[PDB]
Protein backbone atom coordinates (compact mmCIF):
# COMPACT_ATOMS: atom_id res chain seq x y z
CA UNK A 1 0.00 0.00 0.00
CA UNK A 2 1.15 3.06 -1.35
CA UNK A 3 0.97 6.27 0.95
CA UNK A 4 -1.85 7.52 -1.05
CA UNK A 5 -3.32 3.85 -0.61
CA UNK A 6 -3.26 2.43 -3.80
CA UNK A 7 -1.58 -1.03 -4.22
CA UNK A 8 1.04 -0.98 -6.65
CA UNK A 9 2.49 -3.93 -6.01
CA UNK A 10 1.67 -7.43 -4.56
CA UNK A 11 2.80 -11.02 -4.32
CA UNK A 12 0.68 -14.00 -4.91
CA UNK A 13 1.74 -16.16 -2.21
CA UNK A 14 0.70 -19.76 -3.32
CA UNK A 15 2.55 -18.48 -6.74
CA UNK A 16 5.91 -20.37 -6.21
CA UNK A 17 8.55 -21.15 -3.62
CA UNK A 18 10.01 -17.80 -3.54
CA UNK A 19 6.88 -16.07 -2.97
CA UNK A 20 6.02 -17.78 -0.07
CA UNK A 21 9.37 -16.82 1.03
CA UNK A 22 8.30 -13.19 0.74
CA UNK A 23 5.01 -13.78 2.35
CA UNK A 24 6.29 -15.58 5.49
CA UNK A 25 8.56 -11.93 6.20
CA UNK A 26 5.90 -9.90 5.12
CA UNK A 27 8.09 -8.28 2.79
CA UNK A 28 9.50 -7.56 -0.33
CA UNK A 29 13.07 -7.84 -0.57
CA UNK A 30 14.11 -10.63 1.85
CA UNK A 31 17.97 -11.14 3.09
CA UNK A 32 20.19 -14.15 0.75
CA UNK A 33 19.89 -17.76 1.95
CA UNK A 34 18.43 -20.91 1.94
CA UNK A 35 15.15 -21.02 3.59
CA UNK A 36 12.52 -23.77 4.19
CA UNK A 37 9.14 -23.42 2.64
CA UNK A 38 6.24 -24.97 2.43
CA UNK A 39 6.10 -28.56 0.89
CA UNK A 40 5.07 -29.57 -2.72
CA UNK A 41 2.16 -31.17 -1.74
CA UNK A 42 1.17 -34.46 -3.10
CA UNK A 43 -2.42 -34.46 -4.12
CA UNK A 44 -4.87 -37.29 -4.40
CA UNK A 45 -5.28 -39.09 -8.42
CA UNK A 46 -8.05 -40.49 -7.24
CA UNK A 47 -10.07 -42.50 -4.32
CA UNK A 48 -10.99 -45.84 -3.03
CA UNK A 49 -13.89 -46.85 -1.14
CA UNK B 1 43.57 -24.38 21.28
CA UNK B 2 44.70 -25.28 24.78
CA UNK B 3 44.81 -29.23 24.52
CA UNK B 4 45.33 -29.83 21.24
CA UNK B 5 47.46 -27.58 19.92
CA UNK B 6 49.28 -26.52 22.64
CA UNK B 7 50.59 -28.85 26.57
CA UNK B 8 48.69 -26.78 28.89
CA UNK B 9 49.48 -26.38 32.17
CA UNK B 10 45.74 -25.86 33.61
CA UNK B 11 44.92 -28.53 35.99
CA UNK B 12 41.76 -30.42 35.08
CA UNK B 13 40.83 -28.29 32.05
CA UNK B 14 41.84 -30.94 29.74
CA UNK B 15 41.96 -34.68 31.34
CA UNK B 16 43.25 -35.97 34.45
CA UNK B 17 46.53 -35.77 35.87
CA UNK B 18 49.60 -34.01 34.14
CA UNK B 19 48.39 -33.01 30.69
CA UNK B 20 50.69 -34.54 28.16
CA UNK B 21 48.80 -34.50 24.43
CA UNK B 22 45.50 -34.63 23.24
CA UNK B 23 44.24 -35.13 20.50
CA UNK B 24 40.50 -34.63 18.24
CA UNK B 25 38.24 -36.80 15.85
CA UNK B 26 34.85 -36.67 14.98
CA UNK B 27 31.86 -37.28 17.04
CA UNK B 28 28.30 -37.45 15.88
CA UNK B 29 27.03 -34.02 17.45
CA UNK B 30 30.63 -32.58 18.11
CA UNK B 31 33.89 -33.70 18.78
CA UNK B 32 35.96 -36.36 20.64
CA UNK B 33 38.65 -35.12 22.75
CA UNK B 34 41.46 -37.96 23.47
CA UNK B 35 43.53 -36.54 26.42
CA UNK B 36 46.53 -38.26 27.37
CA UNK B 37 47.78 -37.40 30.97
CA UNK B 38 50.48 -38.46 32.86
CA UNK B 39 49.58 -40.41 36.15
CA UNK B 40 51.97 -40.86 39.16
CA UNK B 41 52.15 -43.99 40.98
CA UNK B 42 53.79 -45.41 44.47
CA UNK B 43 54.68 -42.15 45.80
CA UNK B 44 57.04 -41.95 48.26
CA UNK B 45 58.37 -40.08 51.04
CA UNK B 46 61.76 -38.21 51.18
CA UNK B 47 63.04 -35.20 53.08
CA UNK B 48 63.83 -32.07 50.94
CA UNK B 49 65.63 -28.71 51.47
CA UNK B 50 63.91 -24.92 50.15
CA UNK B 51 67.49 -24.64 49.13
CA UNK B 52 71.14 -24.93 49.82
CA UNK B 53 73.73 -22.34 50.91
CA UNK B 54 77.38 -22.51 51.31
CA UNK B 55 78.22 -22.27 55.07
CA UNK B 56 81.27 -20.21 54.47
CA UNK B 57 79.48 -18.33 52.27
CA UNK B 58 76.42 -17.93 53.47
CA UNK B 59 75.53 -15.58 50.95
CA UNK B 60 76.25 -17.79 47.62
CA UNK B 61 72.46 -20.01 47.43
CA UNK B 62 70.72 -22.40 45.09
CA UNK B 63 67.27 -23.21 44.65
CA UNK B 64 65.96 -26.06 42.57
CA UNK B 65 64.48 -25.84 39.01
CA UNK B 66 61.51 -28.08 38.32
CA UNK B 67 62.58 -29.96 41.03
CA UNK B 68 63.76 -30.69 44.36
CA UNK B 69 67.01 -31.12 46.37
CA UNK B 70 66.78 -34.47 48.44
CA UNK B 71 68.54 -36.43 51.09
CA UNK B 72 70.38 -39.37 50.13
CA UNK B 73 74.70 -35.97 50.66
CA UNK B 74 72.16 -33.33 49.18
CA UNK B 75 71.21 -34.78 45.35
CA UNK B 76 68.13 -32.81 42.96
CA UNK B 77 65.44 -35.22 41.08
CA UNK B 78 62.86 -33.78 38.81
CA UNK B 79 59.24 -32.71 40.66
CA UNK B 80 57.48 -35.79 38.71
CA UNK B 81 59.66 -38.71 38.78
CA UNK B 82 61.83 -39.68 41.81
CA UNK B 83 65.13 -40.29 40.39
CA UNK B 84 68.49 -38.98 42.09
CA UNK B 85 70.88 -37.05 39.85
CA UNK B 86 73.50 -34.56 41.03
CA UNK B 87 72.84 -31.15 41.76
CA UNK B 88 74.73 -29.14 38.69
CA UNK B 89 73.98 -25.39 37.45
CA UNK B 90 71.63 -27.01 35.23
CA UNK B 91 68.90 -27.98 37.39
CA UNK B 92 69.32 -25.05 40.18
CA UNK B 93 69.09 -21.32 40.10
CA UNK B 94 70.88 -19.12 42.36
CA UNK B 95 68.86 -17.22 44.86
CA UNK B 96 69.03 -14.89 48.09
CA UNK B 97 69.98 -16.03 51.19
CA UNK B 98 67.05 -17.62 53.32
CA UNK B 99 66.31 -18.59 57.22
CA UNK B 100 65.25 -21.83 55.71
CA UNK B 101 68.32 -22.92 53.27
CA UNK B 102 70.51 -25.43 54.76
CA UNK B 103 74.04 -24.51 55.83
CA UNK B 104 76.14 -26.88 54.11
CA UNK B 105 80.03 -27.18 54.93
CA UNK B 106 81.49 -30.39 53.03
CA UNK B 107 80.21 -31.96 49.76
CA UNK B 108 79.10 -28.68 48.33
CA UNK B 109 77.91 -29.40 44.43
CA UNK B 110 79.80 -27.63 41.67
CA UNK B 111 77.01 -24.25 41.97
CA UNK B 112 78.51 -23.09 45.42
CA UNK B 113 81.73 -24.41 44.91
CA UNK B 114 82.95 -20.84 44.54
CA UNK C 1 5.34 -36.60 59.27
CA UNK C 2 6.92 -33.99 60.74
CA UNK C 3 4.20 -32.45 58.27
CA UNK C 4 1.34 -34.56 60.26
CA UNK C 5 2.23 -34.83 63.62
CA UNK C 6 3.48 -30.74 63.74
CA UNK C 7 1.50 -29.33 60.55
CA UNK C 8 3.13 -26.18 58.14
CA UNK C 9 6.05 -24.07 59.79
CA UNK C 10 4.19 -20.82 58.27
CA UNK C 11 1.42 -19.34 55.77
CA UNK C 12 2.88 -21.16 51.85
CA UNK C 13 4.88 -23.63 53.65
CA UNK C 14 6.57 -25.45 50.30
CA UNK C 15 7.66 -28.46 52.12
CA UNK C 16 4.16 -29.61 53.21
CA UNK C 17 2.85 -28.85 50.30
CA UNK C 18 4.79 -31.72 48.74
CA UNK C 19 2.35 -34.33 49.75
CA UNK C 20 -0.40 -32.38 49.35
CA UNK C 21 0.03 -30.90 45.90
CA UNK C 22 1.54 -34.24 44.38
CA UNK C 23 5.43 -32.52 44.21
CA UNK C 24 8.76 -34.20 46.27
CA UNK C 25 11.71 -32.85 46.88
CA UNK C 26 14.85 -35.23 46.07
CA UNK C 27 17.60 -35.41 48.80
CA UNK C 28 21.41 -34.39 47.21
CA UNK C 29 23.61 -37.10 46.15
CA UNK C 30 26.21 -36.22 48.47
CA UNK C 31 25.57 -36.00 52.66
CA UNK C 32 26.51 -32.84 54.56
CA UNK C 33 29.85 -34.95 55.93
CA UNK C 34 30.97 -36.27 52.37
CA UNK C 35 30.98 -32.71 51.03
CA UNK C 36 32.81 -31.66 54.15
CA UNK C 37 35.32 -34.28 53.86
CA UNK C 38 36.16 -33.31 49.91
CA UNK C 39 37.08 -29.35 50.99
CA UNK C 40 38.48 -30.08 53.98
CA UNK C 41 41.15 -32.10 51.92
CA UNK C 42 41.52 -29.41 49.49
CA UNK C 43 42.49 -27.40 52.64
CA UNK C 44 45.18 -29.10 53.57
CA UNK C 45 46.31 -30.00 50.08
CA UNK C 46 46.85 -26.11 49.29
CA UNK C 47 50.63 -25.37 50.58
CA UNK C 48 52.17 -28.65 49.13
CA UNK C 49 50.25 -28.46 45.34
CA UNK C 50 50.54 -24.74 44.33
CA UNK C 51 54.44 -25.51 44.98
CA UNK C 52 56.23 -26.20 41.76
CA UNK C 53 56.30 -28.27 38.05
CA UNK C 54 54.07 -30.88 37.64
CA UNK C 55 50.97 -31.95 39.78
CA UNK C 56 52.48 -35.50 40.92
CA UNK C 57 54.39 -34.65 43.61
CA UNK C 58 53.26 -33.12 46.90
CA UNK C 59 55.03 -30.76 49.36
CA UNK C 60 54.12 -31.10 52.59
CA UNK C 61 55.24 -27.68 53.91
CA UNK C 62 54.00 -24.86 56.31
CA UNK C 63 50.98 -22.47 54.83
CA UNK C 64 53.66 -19.41 55.86
CA UNK C 65 56.21 -20.62 53.92
CA UNK C 66 53.28 -21.01 50.70
CA UNK C 67 52.33 -17.31 51.53
CA UNK C 68 55.88 -15.67 51.40
CA UNK C 69 56.45 -17.75 47.61
CA UNK C 70 53.59 -16.67 46.87
CA UNK C 71 54.27 -13.06 47.32
CA UNK C 72 57.69 -13.77 46.24
CA UNK C 73 56.21 -15.19 43.08
CA UNK C 74 53.95 -11.47 42.78
CA UNK C 75 56.83 -8.75 43.18
CA UNK C 76 57.77 -8.55 46.90
CA UNK C 77 61.24 -9.15 46.90
CA UNK C 78 62.73 -11.49 49.52
CA UNK C 79 64.35 -8.90 51.90
CA UNK C 80 60.77 -7.44 52.52
CA UNK C 81 59.30 -10.66 53.09
CA UNK C 82 61.90 -11.44 55.31
CA UNK C 83 61.68 -8.11 57.52
CA UNK C 84 57.77 -8.18 57.08
CA UNK C 85 57.14 -11.73 57.97
CA UNK C 86 55.03 -10.66 60.80
CA UNK C 87 53.18 -7.70 59.55
CA UNK C 88 52.26 -10.35 56.84
CA UNK C 89 50.42 -12.48 58.84
CA UNK C 90 48.89 -9.62 60.29
CA UNK C 91 47.59 -7.82 57.50
CA UNK C 92 46.67 -11.66 56.15
CA UNK C 93 44.89 -12.32 59.79
CA UNK C 94 42.76 -8.99 59.62
CA UNK C 95 41.76 -9.94 55.42
CA UNK C 96 40.07 -13.24 57.39
CA UNK C 97 39.30 -12.03 60.58
CA UNK D 1 -7.28 -39.09 42.18
CA UNK D 2 -10.31 -38.55 40.23
CA UNK D 3 -11.04 -40.81 37.56
CA UNK D 4 -13.26 -38.33 35.11
CA UNK D 5 -10.45 -36.53 34.99
CA UNK D 6 -8.13 -39.07 34.46
CA UNK D 7 -10.24 -40.18 31.39
CA UNK D 8 -9.87 -36.89 29.69
CA UNK D 9 -5.91 -36.46 30.54
CA UNK D 10 -5.10 -39.61 28.48
CA UNK D 11 -6.64 -37.77 25.49
CA UNK D 12 -3.47 -35.03 25.60
CA UNK D 13 -1.34 -37.71 24.75
CA UNK D 14 1.36 -39.15 27.25
CA UNK D 15 1.80 -36.12 28.98
CA UNK D 16 2.73 -37.15 32.21
CA UNK D 17 5.55 -39.50 30.94
CA UNK D 18 7.00 -36.36 28.96
CA UNK D 19 7.05 -34.58 32.53
CA UNK D 20 8.23 -37.59 34.51
CA UNK D 21 11.21 -37.94 31.65
CA UNK D 22 12.09 -34.54 31.75
CA UNK D 23 12.51 -34.43 35.17
CA UNK D 24 14.46 -37.73 35.81
CA UNK D 25 17.09 -36.23 33.11
CA UNK D 26 17.26 -32.43 34.80
CA UNK D 27 17.58 -34.77 38.09
CA UNK D 28 20.50 -36.85 36.84
CA UNK D 29 22.43 -33.88 35.56
CA UNK D 30 22.82 -32.48 38.98
CA UNK D 31 24.31 -35.78 40.41
CA UNK D 32 26.54 -35.93 37.17
CA UNK D 33 27.31 -32.27 37.38
CA UNK D 34 28.14 -33.08 41.53
CA UNK D 35 30.20 -36.22 40.97
CA UNK D 36 32.27 -34.50 38.22
CA UNK D 37 32.38 -31.16 40.18
CA UNK D 38 34.29 -33.36 43.61
CA UNK D 39 36.15 -35.53 41.52
CA UNK D 40 37.86 -32.48 40.20
CA UNK D 41 38.23 -30.66 43.77
CA UNK D 42 39.14 -34.37 44.97
CA UNK D 43 42.93 -33.96 45.98
CA UNK D 44 45.67 -36.77 45.89
CA UNK D 45 47.82 -35.71 48.41
CA UNK D 46 46.85 -33.63 51.34
CA UNK D 47 48.56 -32.88 54.33
CA UNK D 48 46.30 -33.52 57.72
CA UNK E 1 -18.73 -33.12 39.12
CA UNK E 2 -20.76 -32.92 42.28
CA UNK E 3 -22.63 -29.95 40.35
CA UNK E 4 -22.67 -30.96 36.81
CA UNK E 5 -23.80 -33.31 33.97
CA UNK E 6 -20.85 -34.61 30.99
CA UNK E 7 -21.42 -32.12 28.73
CA UNK E 8 -20.67 -29.29 30.72
CA UNK E 9 -18.82 -31.21 33.68
CA UNK E 10 -16.07 -32.05 30.60
CA UNK E 11 -15.90 -28.77 29.27
CA UNK E 12 -14.96 -27.86 33.46
CA UNK E 13 -12.56 -30.23 34.06
CA UNK E 14 -10.74 -29.46 31.03
CA UNK E 15 -10.23 -26.34 32.16
CA UNK E 16 -8.83 -27.51 35.01
CA UNK E 17 -6.37 -29.48 33.17
CA UNK E 18 -5.51 -27.69 29.92
CA UNK E 19 -3.96 -24.71 33.37
CA UNK E 20 -2.59 -27.95 35.25
CA UNK E 21 -0.90 -28.96 32.06
CA UNK E 22 0.55 -25.34 31.61
CA UNK E 23 1.49 -25.41 34.81
CA UNK E 24 3.73 -28.32 34.45
CA UNK E 25 5.06 -27.88 31.53
CA UNK E 26 6.42 -24.43 32.77
CA UNK E 27 7.98 -25.97 35.53
CA UNK E 28 9.52 -28.43 33.80
CA UNK E 29 10.84 -25.68 31.20
CA UNK E 30 12.70 -24.32 33.90
CA UNK E 31 13.58 -26.73 35.76
CA UNK E 32 15.61 -27.40 32.49
CA UNK E 33 16.76 -24.04 32.22
CA UNK E 34 17.77 -24.17 35.78
CA UNK E 35 19.93 -27.49 35.56
CA UNK E 36 21.14 -26.24 32.57
CA UNK E 37 22.97 -23.25 34.01
CA UNK E 38 23.61 -24.47 37.16
CA UNK E 39 25.36 -27.22 35.27
CA UNK E 40 27.72 -24.61 33.44
CA UNK E 41 28.26 -22.58 36.61
CA UNK E 42 29.61 -26.29 38.27
CA UNK E 43 32.13 -26.01 35.46
CA UNK E 44 33.06 -22.65 36.67
CA UNK E 45 33.62 -23.79 40.09
CA UNK E 46 35.46 -26.78 38.89
CA UNK E 47 37.78 -24.50 37.28
CA UNK E 48 38.29 -22.06 39.87
CA UNK E 49 39.15 -24.93 42.12
CA UNK E 50 42.05 -26.24 39.68
CA UNK E 51 43.06 -22.14 38.79
CA UNK E 52 42.65 -20.86 42.20
CA UNK E 53 42.54 -22.79 44.79
CA UNK E 54 45.20 -25.87 43.70
CA UNK E 55 46.97 -22.63 42.04
CA UNK E 56 48.13 -19.42 42.60
CA UNK E 57 46.00 -17.57 39.69
CA UNK E 58 47.65 -15.15 37.19
CA UNK E 59 44.97 -13.96 35.50
CA UNK E 60 43.66 -10.38 36.65
CA UNK E 61 40.12 -10.62 37.29
CA UNK E 62 39.34 -14.41 37.34
CA UNK E 63 40.08 -15.15 41.02
CA UNK E 64 39.29 -11.94 42.89
CA UNK E 65 40.44 -8.35 42.70
CA UNK E 66 43.77 -7.10 43.09
CA UNK E 67 46.67 -9.75 42.81
CA UNK E 68 45.57 -13.14 43.63
CA UNK E 69 47.36 -14.95 46.59
CA UNK E 70 45.34 -17.88 48.08
CA UNK E 71 41.90 -19.14 47.64
CA UNK E 72 39.99 -21.27 49.92
CA UNK E 73 36.85 -23.28 49.06
CA UNK E 74 33.86 -24.17 51.65
CA UNK E 75 30.26 -25.62 50.49
CA UNK E 76 27.52 -23.17 50.60
CA UNK E 77 23.81 -24.27 50.25
CA UNK E 78 23.05 -25.01 46.26
CA UNK E 79 27.17 -24.92 45.21
CA UNK E 80 30.52 -23.97 46.84
CA UNK E 81 31.48 -20.17 48.56
CA UNK E 82 35.23 -19.19 47.34
CA UNK E 83 37.05 -17.29 49.56
CA UNK E 84 39.80 -15.59 47.12
CA UNK E 85 42.44 -13.58 49.39
CA UNK E 86 44.36 -10.91 47.50
CA UNK E 87 47.05 -8.27 47.24
CA UNK E 88 46.09 -4.82 47.55
CA UNK E 89 48.05 -2.22 46.55
CA UNK E 90 47.92 1.11 48.01
CA UNK E 91 49.90 4.49 48.36
CA UNK E 92 51.34 4.75 45.00
CA UNK E 93 53.94 6.87 44.68
CA UNK E 94 56.24 8.19 41.11
CA UNK E 95 59.17 7.22 40.59
CA UNK E 96 61.86 7.29 37.65
CA UNK E 97 63.11 3.99 36.33
CA UNK F 1 34.92 -40.87 50.81
CA UNK F 2 38.37 -41.70 48.99
CA UNK F 3 41.20 -40.10 51.23
CA UNK F 4 44.01 -38.48 49.92
CA UNK F 5 47.91 -39.55 50.73
CA UNK F 6 48.52 -37.93 53.66
CA UNK F 7 51.52 -36.04 53.86
CA UNK F 8 53.04 -34.71 57.10
CA UNK F 9 54.20 -31.16 57.53
CA UNK F 10 58.02 -31.06 59.82
CA UNK F 11 58.64 -29.11 62.78
CA UNK F 12 61.99 -28.27 61.19
CA UNK F 13 63.80 -26.43 58.14
CA UNK F 14 63.26 -29.35 56.06
CA UNK F 15 59.32 -30.75 54.45
CA UNK F 16 58.18 -33.82 53.22
CA UNK F 17 58.38 -34.36 49.61
CA UNK F 18 55.61 -37.14 48.54
CA UNK F 19 56.80 -37.81 45.09
CA UNK F 20 56.25 -40.61 42.45
CA UNK F 21 58.41 -43.61 42.17
CA UNK F 22 56.28 -44.72 39.14
CA UNK F 23 54.11 -43.97 36.78
CA UNK F 24 51.44 -44.63 33.71
CA UNK F 25 49.68 -43.07 30.99
CA UNK F 26 46.08 -42.85 30.58
CA UNK F 27 43.43 -40.74 28.67
CA UNK F 28 40.78 -39.31 29.90
CA UNK F 29 38.04 -39.22 27.18
CA UNK F 30 35.99 -36.54 26.77
CA UNK F 31 32.65 -35.51 24.25
CA UNK F 32 31.75 -32.07 23.37
CA UNK F 33 28.44 -31.50 21.62
CA UNK F 34 29.20 -28.29 19.05
CA UNK F 35 25.64 -29.24 17.01
CA UNK F 36 22.64 -30.38 17.53
CA UNK F 37 20.58 -31.93 14.44
CA UNK F 38 18.94 -28.84 12.12
CA UNK F 39 15.22 -29.17 12.01
CA UNK F 40 12.23 -27.09 9.41
CA UNK F 41 8.84 -27.61 10.13
CA UNK F 42 5.88 -26.98 7.46
CA UNK F 43 3.94 -25.73 10.54
CA UNK F 44 1.23 -24.57 8.36
CA UNK F 45 1.01 -28.71 6.91
CA UNK F 46 1.96 -29.51 10.61
CA UNK F 47 -0.72 -28.13 11.87
CA UNK F 48 -3.57 -28.08 9.70
CA UNK F 49 -3.15 -31.21 7.36
CA UNK G 1 52.64 -26.29 16.84
CA UNK G 2 53.45 -26.94 20.63
CA UNK G 3 56.90 -26.68 20.65
CA UNK G 4 58.38 -23.22 21.37
CA UNK G 5 57.51 -19.71 21.55
CA UNK G 6 54.77 -17.96 18.73
CA UNK G 7 52.27 -19.11 16.83
CA UNK G 8 53.87 -18.47 13.23
CA UNK G 9 56.79 -21.28 12.78
CA UNK G 10 56.09 -25.13 12.88
CA UNK G 11 58.75 -27.51 13.60
CA UNK G 12 58.61 -30.44 12.04
CA UNK G 13 60.00 -32.82 14.23
CA UNK G 14 59.03 -36.24 15.38
CA UNK G 15 56.00 -36.74 17.70
CA UNK G 16 58.47 -39.27 19.73
CA UNK G 17 60.50 -36.31 19.92
CA UNK G 18 57.77 -34.07 21.25
CA UNK G 19 56.90 -36.02 23.85
CA UNK G 20 59.58 -36.18 25.43
CA UNK G 21 59.93 -31.98 25.33
CA UNK G 22 56.35 -32.90 26.80
CA UNK G 23 57.66 -34.62 29.65
CA UNK G 24 60.66 -32.77 30.41
CA UNK G 25 58.64 -29.75 30.59
CA UNK G 26 56.47 -31.40 33.66
CA UNK G 27 59.10 -32.75 35.67
CA UNK G 28 60.76 -36.05 34.26
CA UNK G 29 64.39 -34.84 33.49
CA UNK G 30 66.46 -36.00 30.68
CA UNK G 31 68.48 -38.52 32.45
CA UNK G 32 65.14 -40.23 33.02
CA UNK G 33 63.56 -39.91 29.72
CA UNK G 34 66.61 -40.94 28.00
CA UNK G 35 67.12 -44.28 29.72
CA UNK G 36 63.57 -45.08 29.52
CA UNK G 37 62.40 -44.37 26.07
CA UNK G 38 61.06 -47.46 25.11
CA UNK G 39 59.41 -47.97 28.76
CA UNK G 40 57.68 -44.50 27.98
CA UNK G 41 57.16 -45.46 24.42
CA UNK G 42 55.05 -48.25 25.90
CA UNK G 43 52.84 -47.49 28.45
CA UNK G 44 52.02 -44.50 26.15
CA UNK G 45 50.85 -47.20 23.52
CA UNK G 46 49.12 -49.00 26.75
CA UNK G 47 47.58 -46.15 27.22
CA UNK G 48 45.82 -46.01 23.76
CA UNK G 49 45.93 -48.97 23.13
C1 LIG H 1 71.96 -21.02 57.04
O1 LIG H 1 72.61 -19.77 57.32
C2 LIG H 1 71.64 -18.66 57.45
C3 LIG H 1 72.48 -17.42 57.50
O2 LIG H 1 73.14 -17.29 58.76
C4 LIG H 1 70.63 -18.76 58.65
O3 LIG H 1 69.58 -17.89 58.55
C5 LIG H 1 69.72 -16.75 59.50
O4 LIG H 1 69.26 -17.08 60.80
C6 LIG H 1 69.31 -15.91 61.66
C7 LIG H 1 68.83 -16.42 62.99
O5 LIG H 1 69.38 -17.69 63.29
C8 LIG H 1 68.43 -14.66 61.28
O6 LIG H 1 68.80 -13.61 62.08
C9 LIG H 1 67.65 -13.06 62.87
O7 LIG H 1 66.66 -13.99 63.24
C10 LIG H 1 65.70 -13.37 64.09
C11 LIG H 1 64.71 -14.43 64.50
O8 LIG H 1 63.63 -13.85 65.20
C12 LIG H 1 65.03 -12.15 63.41
O9 LIG H 1 64.04 -11.65 64.29
C13 LIG H 1 66.06 -11.02 63.10
O10 LIG H 1 65.45 -10.01 62.39
C14 LIG H 1 65.80 -8.69 63.02
O11 LIG H 1 67.11 -8.27 62.68
C15 LIG H 1 67.36 -8.12 61.24
C16 LIG H 1 68.82 -7.78 61.06
O12 LIG H 1 69.04 -7.13 59.81
C17 LIG H 1 66.44 -7.03 60.67
O13 LIG H 1 66.68 -6.85 59.29
C18 LIG H 1 64.99 -7.44 60.90
O14 LIG H 1 64.11 -6.42 60.40
C19 LIG H 1 64.81 -7.61 62.42
O15 LIG H 1 65.04 -6.36 63.05
C20 LIG H 1 67.02 -11.79 62.17
O16 LIG H 1 66.38 -12.25 61.01
C21 LIG H 1 68.98 -14.36 59.84
O17 LIG H 1 68.30 -13.25 59.26
C22 LIG H 1 68.84 -15.59 58.90
N1 LIG H 1 69.29 -15.34 57.55
C23 LIG H 1 68.49 -15.18 56.52
C24 LIG H 1 69.17 -15.05 55.20
O18 LIG H 1 67.26 -15.12 56.59
C25 LIG H 1 69.98 -20.15 58.30
O19 LIG H 1 68.99 -20.42 59.29
C26 LIG H 1 70.97 -21.37 58.21
N2 LIG H 1 70.21 -22.56 57.87
C27 LIG H 1 69.65 -23.33 58.77
C28 LIG H 1 68.77 -24.44 58.29
O20 LIG H 1 69.82 -23.16 59.98
C1 LIG I 1 57.63 -27.38 67.03
O1 LIG I 1 56.25 -26.98 67.01
C2 LIG I 1 55.94 -26.04 68.09
C3 LIG I 1 54.47 -25.71 68.00
O2 LIG I 1 54.15 -24.58 68.78
C4 LIG I 1 56.80 -24.78 67.95
O3 LIG I 1 56.48 -23.86 68.99
C5 LIG I 1 58.28 -25.15 68.03
O4 LIG I 1 59.09 -23.97 67.93
C6 LIG I 1 58.54 -26.12 66.87
N1 LIG I 1 59.93 -26.56 66.82
C7 LIG I 1 60.64 -26.43 65.72
C8 LIG I 1 61.99 -27.06 65.68
O5 LIG I 1 60.21 -25.80 64.74
C1 LIG J 1 55.01 -49.47 37.99
O1 LIG J 1 53.70 -50.07 38.05
C2 LIG J 1 53.52 -51.21 37.16
C3 LIG J 1 52.09 -51.70 37.30
O2 LIG J 1 52.00 -53.09 37.03
C4 LIG J 1 54.51 -52.33 37.53
O3 LIG J 1 54.35 -53.42 36.63
C5 LIG J 1 55.93 -51.78 37.41
O4 LIG J 1 56.89 -52.81 37.72
C6 LIG J 1 56.03 -50.59 38.39
N1 LIG J 1 57.36 -50.04 38.38
C7 LIG J 1 57.99 -49.76 39.51
C8 LIG J 1 59.30 -49.06 39.41
O5 LIG J 1 57.51 -50.07 40.61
Amino acid sequence: FSVDGYIRRAIDCGFNDLSQLHCSYESFDVESGVYSVSSFEAKPSGSVV
Amino acid sequence: NECVKAQSKRSGFCGQGTHIVSFVVNAPNGLYFMHVGYYPSNHIEVVSAYGLCDAANPTNCIAPVNGYFIKTEWSYTGSSFYAPEPITSLNTKYVAPQVTYQNISTNLPPPLLG
Amino acid sequence: DDCMQQGPASARDLICAQYVAGYKVLPPLMDVNMEAAYTSSLLGSIAGVGWTAGLSSFAAIPFAQSIFYRLNGVGITQQVLSENQKLIANKFNQALG
Amino acid sequence: GFQKCEQLLREYGQFCSKINQALHGANLRQDDSVRNLFASVKSSQSSP
Amino acid sequence: IQRLDPPEQDAQIDRLINGRLTTLNAFVAQQLVRSESAALSAQLAKDKVNECVKAQSKRSGFCGQGTHIVSFVVNAPNGLYFMHVGYYPSNHIEVVS
Amino acid sequence: FNHPIQVDQLNSSYFKLSIPTNFSFGVTQEYIQTTIQKVTVDCKQYVCN
